């Protein structure tokens, strides 16, 4: 089964992992349920600690009640660890990724890397894990799981040039700030306007 | 705002130390004439008691700061997101290092 992601959802992620470059950063893929697994977005869970269920009880249930209001569904969810020589799923991931897997029959486990994340980024850099219920782990080596990789790699670069992902919102700051939202618009108009 | 009062306790003390002055020239003058036994003007009596007033009101106004008994409510803005970290212990070990080498 092949993996394929959608350039808005890969740029919302990368810039989510540069809003926090010190502390661990989580996000939460999107996709459409009516053989390849389509990525719609992503939605950034939380940072910080990140060994809390119970604020991920919230942000899950409140999850659900989107998918439930413009029909969508939970595919897979990503995360990112602090330390730069560390590409190791850990235990919570894990557990979080059983726990979509009971519902959806397709959950891939996102690693995101931190040695090869610089301004010019190659383009890749990310792992790719297949988790199951059972001792299936399994890595995908090397694969295509973006669209237009030149056009992303130009998005990629005048997002990241352009000091303008200090907008970028996360469910804490929601909790936090309710007059900020969480589906990140002016991200998706910014995306829309570059393309 | 503050400006304004420190010009206005300025002025009231310059009218102080005029009057100062005239009752002073009233005395130098009084020690000249033999008995004459009189009080001051009322004028300037009541001039000085206007400085009296005047400085009195911006000094209450110049310090003032009347900070809040509790303490709840100055950790109330404050968030747990900048408390988690520590200006002690530090680690030098993050994706955006290596993303900001190069420029």
């Amino acid at each position: 089964p092949g993996v394929k992601l959608t350039t808005q959802a890969y740029c919302k992620m990368v810039l989510h992992g540069a809003k926090y470059p010190h502390c661990a950063v989580n996000g939460l893929l999107v996709a459409e349920k009516q053989h390849h697994t389509l990525f719609v977005d992503c939605i950034p869970l939380f940072h910080g600690t990140l060994a809390l269920a119970p604020m991920l009880e919230v942000a899950l249930t409140l999850i659900d009640s989107w998918c439930k209001d413009h029909s969508y569904v939970i595919a897979g969810y990503y995360q990112a660890n602090e330390r730069v020589k560390d590409a190791s799923p850990n235990q919570v991931a894990e557990k979080v990724a059983s726990r979509i897997a009971e519902g959806f029959s397709d959950t891939a486990l996102i690693m995101v890397d931190n040695t090869k994340f610089t301004m010019d980024c190659v383009a890749p850099t990310i792992h790719v894990y297949e988790h199951h219920e059972n001792r299936w782990r399994c890595r995908d080596p090397h694969h295509d799981y973006c669209e237009d990789w030149p056009e992303a790699q130009r998005i990629s670069a005048s997002l990241l040039d352009s000091r303008s992902y200090e907008t970028l919102v996360d469910f804490d700051n929601h909790l936090d700030d309710i007059r900020n939202d969480w589906t990140n618009p002016e991200i998706n108009k910014a995306v829309l306007h570059l393309c | 705002a503050p400006s304004l009062w420190k010009g206005l306790v300025g002025i009231g003390l310059f009218a102080l130390a005029h009057a100062a002055f005239s009752a002073a020239q009233h005395r130098s003058y009084m020690r000249l004439t033999e008995k004459e036994d009189e009080s001051l003007p009322i004028d300037i009596v009541l001039q000085t008691l206007l400085a009296f007033a005047v400085t009195c009101y911006g000094i209450v106004h110049i310090a003032g700061e009347f900070k809040d008994m509790d303490a709840t409510s100055e950790l109330k803005n404050k968030t747990f997101d900048t408390l988690r970290n520590h200006p002690s212990f530090y680690v030098f070990n993050h994706r955006g290092r290596v993303l900001f080498r190069p420029s």
